[PDB]
């Protein structure tokens, strides 16, 4: 839109239906310039490493990403709590995501 | 002041009673009201259903609530749960409120 509109608005609750419980989540992040806009080979060579078994080769990358794949990212203690408390099973159906708000 | 649900018309008194049996009167007419009766005892089903309305929790605290759980330490009986000699019990009074709201 515009520099002086925001762009989104913090979604953080929890809602408990009869068979669905929606968890929503907001984190405010910073992303800083990895590598200096450059990719680099990597290998253990260029960690000093010299074990066959810790040997490998690959690339590191100027980009970040965005991780939530772990449980207390979206379930607060206490809805974790209701959860394995109340239900014999659970499991993930759909997912929403969303940035906004950026600020260079 | 015991605890419970105040009312002024509670749930009505259910009253039952066996019907006397007389046993075998005279063979002459005696006014007095009959003493002599058949021993009897009565046995049936009770059922009774009742309907609760809850009132569900909405509260935005973050740590976890005090909640009543059975102890899984190993024990000889089961609690709320019959003996060997099949004696049921129940081991302490289990009140209702462990969840939070503020005041």
């Amino acid at each position: 839109d515009g520099v002086g509109s925001s762009s989104g608005n913090w979604h953080c609750d929890s809602q408990w239906l009869g068979d669905r419980v929606i968890t929503t989540s907001t984190r405010t992040w910073a992303l800083p310039t990895y590598n200096n806009h450059l990719y680099k080979q990597i290998s253990n060579s260029t960690s000093g490493g010299s074990s066959n078994d810790n040997a490998y080769f690959g690339y590191s990358t100027p980009w970040g990403y965005f991780d939530f794949n772990r449980f207390h990212c979206h379930f607060s203690p206490r809805d974790w709590q209701r959860l394995i408390n109340n239900n014999w099973g659970f499991r993930p159906k759909r997912l929403n995501f969303k940035l906004f708000n950026i600020q260079v | 002041l015991m605890g419970g649900f105040g009312m002024k018309h509670p749930p009505p008194q259910i009253l039952i009673k066996n019907t006397p049996v007389p046993a075998d009167p005279p063979t002459a007419f005696n006014k007095d009201k009959l003493n002599s009766f058949i021993t009897q005892y009565s046995t049936g089903q009770v059922s009774v259903e009742i309907e609760w309305e809850l009132q569900k929790e909405n509260s935005k605290r973050w740590n976890p609530e005090i909640q009543y759980t059975s102890n899984y330490y190993k024990s000889n009986n089961v609690e709320f749960a019959v003996n060997t000699e099949g004696v049921y019990s129940e081991p302490r009074p289990i009140g209702t409120r462990y969840l939070t709201r503020n005041l």
